[PDB]
This record gives structure tokens, C-alpha cells and sequence, in this order.
RNA sequence: AUAGCGUAUAUUAAAGUUGUUGCAGUUAAAAAGCUCGUAGUUGAACUUCUGUUCAGGUUCAUUUCGAUUCGUCGUGUGAAACUGGACAUACGUUUGCGUAAACAUUUUACUGUGAAAAAAUUAGAGUGUUCCAGGCAGGUUUUAGCCCGAAUACAUUAGCAUGGAAUAAUGGAAUAGGACUAAGUCCAUUUUAUUGGUUCUUGGAUUUGGUAAU
RNA sequence: AACCUGGUUGAUCCUGCCAGUUACAUAUGCUUGUCUUAAAUAUUAACCCAUGCAUGUGCCAGUUCAGUAUUGAACAGCGAAACUGCGAAUGGCUCAUUAAAACAGUUAUAGUUUAUUUGAUAAUUAAAGAUUACAUGGAUAACCGAGCUAAUUGUUGGGCUAAUACAUGCUUAAAAUUCCGUGUCCUGCGACCGGAACGUAUUUAUUAGAUAUUAGACCAAUCGCAGCAAUGUGAUUGAGAUGAAUCAAAGUAACUGAUCGGAUCGAGGUUUACCUCGAUAAAUCAUCUAAGUUUCUGCCCUAUCAGCUCUCGAUGGUAGUGUAUUGGACUACCAUGGCAGUCACGGGUAACGGAGAAUUAGGGUUCGAUUCCGGAGAAGGAGCCUGAGAAACGGCUACUACAACUACGGUUCGGCAG
């Protein structure tokens, strides 16, 4: 196809933005990043949609290039209007000083969840690699494509680090076992928060865990899917408020209506 | 001991030489294995035979990735190589029936195993071997089937 | 314009097998490079000659059009020096190739002695070249630096074909390495198995 | 603050409140010359230059700035 | 020119264009009604349809 | 019929006039002159039946009742088909804390779940675009705000995961060392920081006694 | 809305079509007043095209002695030209080709490539030569000047000066390890002493890659370590990743020098010899992005297609070669295979595949050139340059068939399926 593509088509862009359907052609192509692209919220589609602190096109280019450096991301300052802003990431702004936590509700579009301050000096952390590398150092991949040196030697692939973003010093981790907490970043059970039942490995190819959770609903996904919230049944992070129960619609339309 | 080609022939990632090995006037003495880890158990053969053979799972270099086989063995004709044969019951949606439709897979086979025409064969996915041969010859089950091969139909 | 696209063969059934795109430049193959020993040629004035190749990834590859020396090593001993091939013996692909003194992964060749020769010496006291006086060891005993050298010696024995080709300075070698690629001979000097049969081929091709 | 309110909305709307100018008619001009000066080379390019029909980014930076020179806090 | 706005039919054309008991039922609708044009009645009875195809699949 | 309405042509229903559901074949068009027969399609009956006890719901009935109310709830009592315990020659061992594994259960088709799944479509919730087509918005003077939405279903085949007893195919001990067990013989063999002998384990083969309703 | 009616007879019950009825696409005829939307040279001719336009780009952060402005006497605001970057491979158009092909859903890459992004690394600037590091060297464009043509985004000579352009090169770890010495002591090729080599990468060869999801004892020698010393004393954490590696990360040889190891830029300043922010170039590994190949399964009509494939590849095996990589992709040798009534092979398609569309009691029938995703092509074929990516086509070369100028000798930024 004569190499790469530059474009997005507005009927293309995933779901979880909720772009208008008649708003135009395009989109907004996330630029290439920490995160995928599907797993992409854009920082163009974060301040016009999310925010409303801009209002078109021009205003946000205003925002991001305005010498006063209005948006920061895991405490490193962004300019780019397609910056892949994804999961669990700090996206925090200047002006006002709002710190928001990157993640997906129930229903599977982005979120933006309100922090205080203690909050938002921690992020979470995903293992994806582990290796010895050169000169016999140690280090470890994460799924924000951070790379880790002389990891704690006990951390093991699959884990999630709680990291200080202003010491950049990981303080406490936990690993992918039965009964620590969870959370989807992606499935038809996305956004779903739960305490792991046990987990099956298939060897060839795809190993599948299941979930329990605080109303006992069970689940299941991959592995890969899985992102691990902290220790016991407590979370390290403040959830957007469905605390990441889903609900029937039955139960929905009940408590929302009174039926 | 077999050499019998134009190029002298042994194992890769394996060295013959040895100043230890040199003092004796036989053919290797040191030979390579390996696991493929999907829980397949590597034949005694691979571990006490003479054979070179590149594509050899066990052997070599060949690494199995993703896709595993079962089938029948109708044509042990070639070298180093057998098909294989599946069949299966394709549905038709409007009569609301089955249909029996087969698929022929050319399989690899590794001088470990003793294959008779009309055995059951598990085959692991693999890199392209040839221009037909994406699959090698993982374990070799011994039955016998009457008349021939081809009419031999099993859905397993 | 050379193509590596599998859809100009017949597929499987025999079936003409049908074209809708154009030959691709990522399909693209490239022209062979028939590397010379340019050792033995005597009108040659340009005896080393390797071809940078601008290739997919903007990467470099390296043609060897001509070559004459390439780096060896000797196993058993662990010992690698770099030496002068003298003649292309024998190919198992085409014997043309061993005509036209080709250079290829697994063709034949003979390397000269002298470094590994020399190496031999220094380390265990013992000249290879030489078929009586063998033992070229110091003058003081008791010296740690003349012990050495007889303590290395007391646990050798050659095969037969090592040292007779050592005496002749002439040594069979095959070639690891893929001069249309790399730009180099590299190889590794024949031992045991492989020189009973290299050998044999090579004699009774003489036969 | 009318420093901001100056800085922020687009060229336009600083038109319908009076405070810019007319945008005159571009595109032909510019694709005339655009024309031109692929067909020559440096200094006749430049002389062609010297005549574009732009209203230049310079000109209105310049009316927005005394536009700021002139204003008067309520 | 592509545009993403939805189709719709409101109404719908009977297999049978003359028969006397249906044309005077629709001009009895019409009378009392006050409608104009055939199609009002018949879009009318479109709803009405729409809503039946609902109750019964939820009766399944 | 109506701001629309004729006509031509392809295609859809009409068509059970292409038929799996679902057609016809003595005489309306239609059984091949007749047998053998390979592919194909199709294939008789039998195997943990059954009974007894416990619990959980889910239904039912109503000369049991109740409470309140514009019909649900609680409760009876019995009666069902379950679902799951339990003992009965009876859907398994063995180990670590109701759940894993390993062992053992011949394979599959089939079926129930689940994962993986592209938006726009379609079905559909919410919402008065003046209705509506439709859009994804909106609603509120508590206003340097507030409230709430952008659901959900569907996503056929084949791959994947897992629960399965019927049905259907296929299997297993008929030249049996088949099964269990004991005692030998070989070939390998992880650990015992290392090579050697003995061993040990283990995991294959093999010889012979014993056990069994063979 | 799960409905049927007209026509064979003198009449009758049948079969059966014709006809009516219905929806929906194009077309068309007549007729047309508001408002809200709105397809649109697919079908025939992937036929041919005048003209205009559809690809350009500058920050404070690579080059300014243009110009402007009476500017920090090296420039410093604004800002051409022209070098140097980057882009031009997306987008838009069309459906001619195409029937396991493309495509779809599912896989693999442990068989690969990836400019721009995000994260992390980096002590050695090979040898010979050269060597200033308070920083090396020679050029050229714009410009000035002279020309050639009837002709174009043609370019020829001549005089100038920059670069992040084009060349070149300086930058003092320790330890350990390997080798060498006819060195000391010795007897362990062991210790001390002396001398080399020693970044990364490239190319081969060899040594080990550690395993605590796990079990031990009898002889010998145990090698070590407390310890000269007989005596022992055991041995138990120290090294990641996978289902699997010949993986990671290492040791020892050499090999290449065609890898990288900053002679570049801003800004704000504590009054200025020192701080604090940044821009950019580039290597490796991840990461994003996309691609190449790739597993399994699934297409319409046709037997007035029953056998097909294999003289140079048909199926497999070997060495090579080539490629980004895998492979008969290609070569040499070898074997005789591979597919087919479960429809091979071969025709046809007024056939690009899907997402979907019209109808629909149920089951079906019939369409999908056309918004989205794949694929293909740019008049027809082939071949290339350059790039991170191209067989590009709003790039070049050639032919076949054509388009535009011509002073006839030449020329075209000639290619509407934008
Ligand atoms: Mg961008
Ligand atoms: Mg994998
Ligand atoms: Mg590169
Ligand atoms: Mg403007
Ligand atoms: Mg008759
Ligand atoms: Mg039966
Ligand atoms: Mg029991
Ligand atoms: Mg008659
Ligand atoms: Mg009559
Ligand atoms: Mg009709
Ligand atoms: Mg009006
Ligand atoms: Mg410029
Ligand atoms: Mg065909
Ligand atoms: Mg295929
Ligand atoms: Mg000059
Ligand atoms: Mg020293
Ligand atoms: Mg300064
Ligand atoms: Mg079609
Ligand atoms: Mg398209
Ligand atoms: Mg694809
Ligand atoms: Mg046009």
C-alpha cells in the first residue's frame, strides 16, 4: 500500500472517544507513542471533547502552543495535539492544576478521573518485559513503554508497579496471583474491576483468567487484558465511580428511575 | 554412521572436533537435542540416532509456533516428507445438512519415526520448509486400516 | 527486475495460477556475485574487491566480487588467524564453481599453514612444518617457561592428516561464511569426520 | 482581559467587530503567482514576491498591537 | 458526496390497489379523522405496525 | 392514487410454477428396457435400569391461611420436573487450601456457556430535531455553576476456552503378558559442587509366579 | 397482510402457463407550490482530452554582507533569494484485471523490515598515518559579470563568500580476564614480578548460559576454603526470559574498519565567568506505526471441461544463491512425486471481496461499481532512480498506440480511472 498510512476517517475512530458520527470526516490520527493507537486517547480529542477548554481545531493548537506550557503528562511537559495519552497515565494542567487519571468506564469510552494531589504523584505500572541487559544490568518493560533498571529482583513479568513520578522510584509492586485486584483494560469486559479467581494456562497460545467482583459476578479474559490494581481486595487507585461493578441495564434503569 | 551426499552432513550448534572427542575415531559421540516445550516428549530416536536432518524439530533449529494437526498419513511417498489428510463436515445452511469435504496437508517427517502408510500423525505448525510444507511431524500413532487409505474416512 | 513472488509457479494441483499486481519492488532479488580467489591469478592487478550494496532498511550489504585472504579457524585448538587461501578444491553444489575458483558457504579451500603453523610453535614448542628435529623447546630445565611448553605437549596427539598437510603448508578448510553478503571468506580448518570424507571425495575424484 | 480577548479570536470576528479589515480576494492572485514563480528562478521570484496581494501576518499583528495602543479601560 | 444521515419510509403501499371494503374503511378514517391523502392513514398504520412487530417478538 | 402520476426494462413477493422446510412423475411434462455394482447417501436390538433419604430453589394447585391493596408479599400443606448432596456391588484416584492441579477417563459430531470481535448500518433504551426523517444531544436561573446521556441486543461459518449423561460414529483384552500385583533382566535417567565405580530413584522394554468370575 | 384474481368448455372439475397485482432499481413522459435533507458519466468506451487548478513547507533554536530599518562595530527586529532539512509512498479517483486468487474471520513471524514517536543505554574515539580542541579543511548556490538557442521550470563558461552541506579529527577510570618472558619462587601451566591485548559493532569459530517446583547414600580422587596440618569441612543461594530456543546476558580466539562514540544551535539570566531552561543530529535496545510473508476455514455458473502438473520446477531431499527475512524464489545434484467424482485441470462471469442493500410468516430469493475496511490500476506493457517506505505514475527510461509546440534540428512540469 505504498507504505504508511497519516489519516484517520471520523467513522473509524474508536468508540471510546464518542465523536459525533456527523461531525466531520476526519479525526485526529494519535501520533505514534507510549500507547497503541485504539488504546490511544489523543490530547486534541482530550481538551475539545473532554474538557471543552477548547473549542475547535485552532484553540487547541493555541493551548499546546503557547509558550506557557499548559499540559503535562506523567509530569513531562506535551506540545503534540496527537499525543497518545493512555491508560493509567496523569494528565494534569497547569492552569488549573487538574489531575486527571486516563481509564475506561464500564461501557468502555475514556474517562477522565479527578485526583487530589497525593494521588497524583503516583501512576500505575504494567510489567511487560524482564531481562538481563548489557553490562549484566537487570531491567523491566512497562506497558507505557517505560524501561526500568535494576528492577527489585523479586518483580516478575506481569506485575504492576505503583511508581512515584516525582522520584521516578518505584515503592510497592504486586504480581498476577489469585486474590489481588484487578482491572480490564481491554475486552467486551473492559473497564470491569475484580479479585482474581485463578487462572488457566493454555500453552500454546492464550491464557485466560477469571474475576469475582464486590457483587460476585464472575468474568473472564486473556491474560493480557488483566492490569493488577494492588494487593487484597484494595485498589491503589480511585475508581471512576462505578467503583467498576457493572450493571444490568435492569439494575441501571432501577436505580436510575426508581423501578 | 551415513554420509551419503555431495556435501558432508551434521548437526548445527553442535561441534565434532573436540580434543576429547578426536581421540576417538568414531563418527560424532556428541549430539544435539532439544524440547519443544508443548509438552511434546522427544523420541529416544532423536537422542540415540546417527541422522542429520535440518528440519528435524528435536535435532535442529525448528521452532513450532501456534498451530498444531491432527490428521491421517495417506502418502508416505517422498523424502523425508508424508501427507497427511483431514475431513471434516462442512455445514450448508439452506438444506441443513452436512457435507463431507476433505483437506490434504503435506506433513515433514524427521527419520526418528517409523510412519506405515495409513497412520495417525500430530503435526506442529512450523516455518516454511518448502513450497508446500508448513507443517513437521511432531508424534506418530501406529494403527492399521484395511483396504485403501484413501476411502478411510474419520472425523476422528 | 529479478523476482522472488511465488505467484509466476504453479500452484499445488498443477493450476495455472493466476496475476493481478505488477512485480513489486519489495519482492525484488538481486543479481549473483561470482566471488574469484584472485590469489593464483596472475594478470589480476586488483586483488581485493567488495561492493557496497544500498539494501531494504537503507542498511548495507557487501558484494565480494574479488577475494583472495579470509580469517580461519583452527577448532580443536580454538585458534583463529587470518590467511591466504590458496585453491578452491572441491563444491558439492556444482563443480563448475570449483572451475571457475567460486567462493561459497561450504565450498572447500586450502588455507596456508603459516600462522597456525607458527601459533603451534610459540605455544607447545613444536614446529609442524618440519617432519625431523620437531622440538624446538629452550635451553634451561627447570625454567617454568620451557615446563609449560612440555606440559601442554604431554597431552597431544594429531590426527595423521593434520600434520601431513602441515608438512605440505597447504591445509583443507571449509568456508563458513556468505562472501555475497558479508564480504568475507571466514572458515574453519577440516577435522577428523569431515577430512576422511572431504578427503576421500577429493580422491576418488582423483581416482 | 482585551489583551487576551486581542490574542485569542480569530481574524474574522475581529473584522465583525470592526477591528481588522476586509480579507481580500486571494486565491487567484496566489495561484498566478504561485504560476510565475515556479517557472524563474531567485532574483525575478523576489520581484515577484515584492507584489503578492497578502495581507501579511506582520500588518496584522501590527493593526492588532495599535488596536491595543489605542484602547481605553472602562 | 458522502453523507451519513439515516433513510426512512414512513408509510407503505397495500398488495391490493382496489377493493371496496379497505377504500371505504381508509375514506371512513379520513371522514372522521380530517385527514387528506390516503398515505396519512397509511402511515398511521406503519406506527401501529412498528409497534405490534415489538410486542410480539417480546412475546417470543 | 395525489405534488406527484403514467410507461419500458432487470429484479422481489405473488411461486407449494425450483419444493431443506415444501411440489410433481398410471392417463395432464415427467420411474431409465433390465440386472450386477464402486464412489455417494443410508443403516436392527442389549450395558448404572432403579430405589431410598436430605437440601436448595423453580413451578402448581388450593375447603390453609394471612398482611396489607388496587395486587404483590409472607405462609401453609401437599404435588411436579428439576438441581445438587447422601447410602445402596452404584459419574473415579492421590495430593495441597468450595477451588487448583497432577494422574486416570478411547476419540469426535452434537449441544450449553464463555473468551477473542470495527465502526456506520440493523434491532433497541434514553431524549419533543416545532412533529418527523433524524441528531447525540440535552436539562436547569443553586450561574466564575449544577444535573444527566451518547446504552444494550445482534454480531451466522471456521479457529479458541470450558460444562455435558442422550443421540450418531469410532475405540478397546481373541496369534492376548490383556489388567492388577510380586520378583527378576535390560535401556535410559533429574537430583545428590564435580568426574568414576556401586547404587538410588524414577520413566520405557522384557522374562516369570500370583490375584481376579480372567 | 402467511391473502390472490382474468384467459382453454356448450357447460364442469383439473394440470399448466400467460396476464393482472406488489416492491425496487435505472430510463422516460406528462405535471410540479412551500420547508427539511440529498445521489449524482458505475453500467456503453480502464475510450480520447484544450484550459485552470488538485504539493508543499521557516520556528527563538542549520546557512543572510538580499532588502527594509541611521541595526549591541562580527550579526542580533522584520524578512527574499538560495543552499541544507522534511514532505511529495497519505489523501483523492476508478473497478479493467482477479474464482483459493483477492477478501473475511482466525493464526504465525522462534522467518522479517520500519523515517517521524515514547522510554532506556552509553568511561575506551581501532591499527598505520594524522593529532588545533579556546574547535580543523577545501568547495559551491543565491549574488555580480559574460553567453547560446525559434523554442521550454534548458543551461554554458567567469568572479565571489556560509553552513547541521561536503571532508578530518583530539578527548587519561580502576579492577578482572586472556596471551606472552627461556623473569623469580615453585610444582597447581599455581603464586609474585614484568610486558602486551582488551569500548561497541561487523564475520566466523569455539567455551559456558546457570535451575532450588527439587529426592539421596557407599568407596576413590574430592578442586577449593578455614587451615600446613595431620584434621577436616561440607557442598544448601548466586544468574534472568519461553510452552520451546542455537534467547538474553557472557568467556576465548582472531577478522572488518564500510557501525556509533556531538568541531552544531536557542533562550532567560543573578553582573559577565558562572548558573537555569531548552532546539537538533545520530548509534543500540525496547516502544509505538505500518508493511512483507503466513496458519486454519469459507466463493457464483459450467462435464458441448476427466484427467491434471513434470524439457527445465511440477512434489519432496540436499549443498549453495539470492532476499529485509522464510521458501523451487533461483542454481547443481538426487528421488518420482503433487492434485483429482469429497469435481482436480479447464471454460464462463454484462465478477473486484467484505461491512452491507431490496424483499421478506418461517425457509428463501436477488443485489452490492459507489461513504468504511481490504485488493488492484493511472493509455498497454516492461524497466528503473531515490528513499524508512515505490515498481510510485500529478517521478524517470524504452517500446506499442496516441497529446502539445517547431524557424524541421529540435522540444514538452505530455498522460481528466484528482
Ligand atoms: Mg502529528
Ligand atoms: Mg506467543
Ligand atoms: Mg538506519
Ligand atoms: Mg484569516
Ligand atoms: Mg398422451
Ligand atoms: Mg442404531
Ligand atoms: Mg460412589
Ligand atoms: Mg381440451
Ligand atoms: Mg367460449
Ligand atoms: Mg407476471
Ligand atoms: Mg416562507
Ligand atoms: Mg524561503
Ligand atoms: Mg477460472
Ligand atoms: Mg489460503
Ligand atoms: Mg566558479
Ligand atoms: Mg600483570
Ligand atoms: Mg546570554
Ligand atoms: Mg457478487
Ligand atoms: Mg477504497
Ligand atoms: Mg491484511
Ligand atoms: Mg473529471
Amino acid at each position: 500500500a505504498r507504505g504508511p498510512k497519516k489519516h484517520l476517517k471520523r467513522i473509524n475512530a474508536p468508540k471510546s472517544w464518542m465523536l459525533n458520527k456527523l461531525g466531520g470526516i476526519w479525526a485526529t490520527r494519535p501520533s505514534q507513542g507510549p500507547h497503541k493507537l485504539r488504546e490511544s486517547l489523543p490530547l486534541s480529542v482530550l481538551l475539545k471533547e473532554r474538557l471543552n477548554y477548547a473549542l475547535n481545531g485552532r484553540d487547541v493548537t493555541l493551548i499546546l502552543n503557547d509558550k506557557e506550557q499548559n499540559v503535562f503528562v506523567d509530569g513531562k511537559v506535551r506540545r503534540d495535539k496527537g499525543y497518545p495519552t493512555g491508560l493509567m497515565d496523569v494528565v494534569r494542567i497547569e492552569k488549573t492544576d487538574q489531575s486527571f487519571r486516563i481509564l475506561y468506564d464500564t461501557k468502555g469510552r475514556f474517562v477522565l478521573k479527578s485526583l487530589s494531589k497525593e494521588e497524583a504523584k503516583y501512576k500505575l505500572l504494567k510489567v511487560t518485559a524482564k531481562a538481563i541487559g548489557p553490562n549484566q544490568i537487570p531491567y523491566i518493560v512497562t506497558h507505557d513503554s517505560r524501561t526500568i533498571r535494576f528492577p527489585n529482583p523479586e518483580i516478575k513479568i506481569g506485575d504492576t508497579l505503583k511508581y512515584d513520578l516525582v522520584n521516578n522510584k518505584i515503592e510497592n509492586f504486586a504480581h498476577l496471583e489469585s486474590g489481588n485486584v484487578c482491572y480490564i483494560q481491554q475486552g467486551n469486559n473492559i473497564g470491569r474491576v475484580g479479585i482474581i479467581q485463578h487462572i488457566e494456562k493454555h500453552q500454546g497460545s492464550f491464557d485466560i483468567c477469571h474475576v469475582k467482583d464486590a457483587k460476585g459476578n464472575a468474568f473472564a479474559t486473556r491474560l493480557g487484558n488483566i492490569f493488577v490494581l494492588g494487593q487484597g481486595k484494595k485498589s491503589w487507585i480511585e475508581l471512576p465511580s462505578g467503583d467498576g461493578v457493572r450493571e444490568t441495564i435492569l439494575e441501571e434503569r432501577k436505580r436510575k428511575f426508581s423501578y | 554412521d551415513t554420509q551419503i551426499q555431495r556435501a558432508y552432513q551434521k548437526q548445527d550448534g553442535v561441534f565434532l572436533n573436540s580434543k576429547k572427542l578426536l581421540a576417538k575415531k568414531t563418527s560424532a559421540g556428541v549430539r544435539y537435542y532439544k524440547n519443544i516445550g508443548l509438552g511434546f516428549k522427544t523420541p529416544k530416536e532423536a537422542i540415540e540416532g546417527t541422522y542429520v536432518d535440518k528440519k528435524c524439530p528435536f535435532t535442529s533449529n525448528l521452532s513450532i509456533r501456534g498451530k498444531i494437526i491432527k490428521g491421517l498419513v495417506i502418502s508416505t511417498k517422498m523424502n523425508r516428507t508424508v501427507i497427511i489428510r483431514r475431513d471434516y463436515l462442512h455445514y450448508v445452511r439452506k438444506y441443513n445438512r452436512y457435507e463431507k469435504r476433505h483437506r490434504n496437508i503435506p506433513v515433514h517427517i524427521s527419520p526418528c519415526f517409523s510412519v506405515k502408510e495409513g497412520d495417525i500423525l500430530v503435526a506442529g505448525q512450523c516455518r516454511p520448509i518448502s513450497k508446500t510444507v508448513r507443517f513437521n511431524a511432531l508424534q506418530v500413532v501406529p494403527n492399521e486400516i484395511i483396504g485403501s487409505v484413501r476411502k478411510q474416512f474419520l472425523l476422528f | 527486475g529479478i523476482s522472488r513472488d511465488s505467484k509466476h509457479k504453479r500452484r499445488a494441483t498443477g493450476g495455472r495460477m493466476p496475476v493481478h499486481r505488477k512485480k513489486r519492488a519489495f519482492e525484488k532479488g538481486r543479481p549473483i556475485s561470482m566471488t574469484k580467489l584472485t590469489t593464483q591469478s596472475t594478470t589480476i592487478t586488483e586483488k581485493r574487491r567488495i561492493r557496497p550494496v544500498r539494501v531494504r532498511g537503507g542498511h548495507l550489504k557487501f558484494r565480494a566480487l574479488r577475494l583472495c585472504e579470509g580469517n580461519f579457524s583452527w577448532g580443536s585448538e580454538n585458534i583463529t588467524r587470518k590467511t591466504k587461501i590458496l585453491d578452491v578444491k572441491y563444491n558439492a553444489t556444482n563443480n563448475e564453481l570449483v572451475r571457475t575458483k567460486t567462493l561459497v558457504k561450504n565450498s572447500i579451500v586450502e588455507i596456508d599453514s603459516t600462522p597456525f603453523r607458527e601459533w603451534y610453535k610459540l605455544h607447545y614448542g613444536i614446529d609442524l612444518g618440519l617432519k625431523k628435529d620437531r622440538t624446538v623447546l629452550g635451553n634451561k630445565e627447570k625454567s617454568r617457561h620451557v615446563q609449560k611448553r612440555v606440559k601442554r605437549t604431554k597431552a597431544q596427539a594429531l590426527e595423521k592428516n593434520i600434520e601431513e598437510q602441515f608438512v605440505s603448508q597447504r591445509i583443507l578448510a571449509c568456508i563458513t561464511s556468505r562472501p555475497g553478503q558479508s564480504g568475507r571468506a571466514d572458515g574453519y580448518i577440516l577435522e577428523g569426520k569431515e577430512l576422511e570424507f572431504y578427503i576421500r571425495k577429493l580422491q576418488s575424484k582423483k581416482k | 482581559n482585551q489583551q487576551y480577548l486581542l490574542k485569542y479570536e480569530p481574524n474574522y470576528r475581529l473584522r465583525k467587530v470592526k477591528i481588522l479589515g476586509e480579507k481580500p480576494n486571494t486565491r487567484r492572485s496566489f495561484k498566478e503567482l504561485k504560476r510565475k514563480i515556479k517557472r524563474t528562478s531567485g532574483k525575478a521570484i523576489t520581484k515577484l514576491l515584492s507584489e503578492k496581494k497578502g495581507d501579511t501576518w506582520a500588518s496584522v499583528q501590527s493593526k492588532k498591537s495599535d488596536h491595543l495602543k489605542n484602547f481605553v479601560a472602562k | 458526496g458522502k453523507t451519513y444521515i439515516n433513510t426512512s419510509k414512513t408509510y407503505s403501499t397495500p398488495r391490493r390497489p382496489y377493493e371496496k371494503e379497505r377504500l371505504d374503511n381508509e375514506m371512513k378514517l379520513i371522514g372522521t379523522f380530517g385527514l387528506k391523502n390516503k398515505r396519512e392513514v397509511w402511515r398511521v398504520q406503519m406506527i401501529l405496525a412498528k409497534f405490534r412487530k415489538a410486542a410480539r417478538e417480546l412475546l417470543t
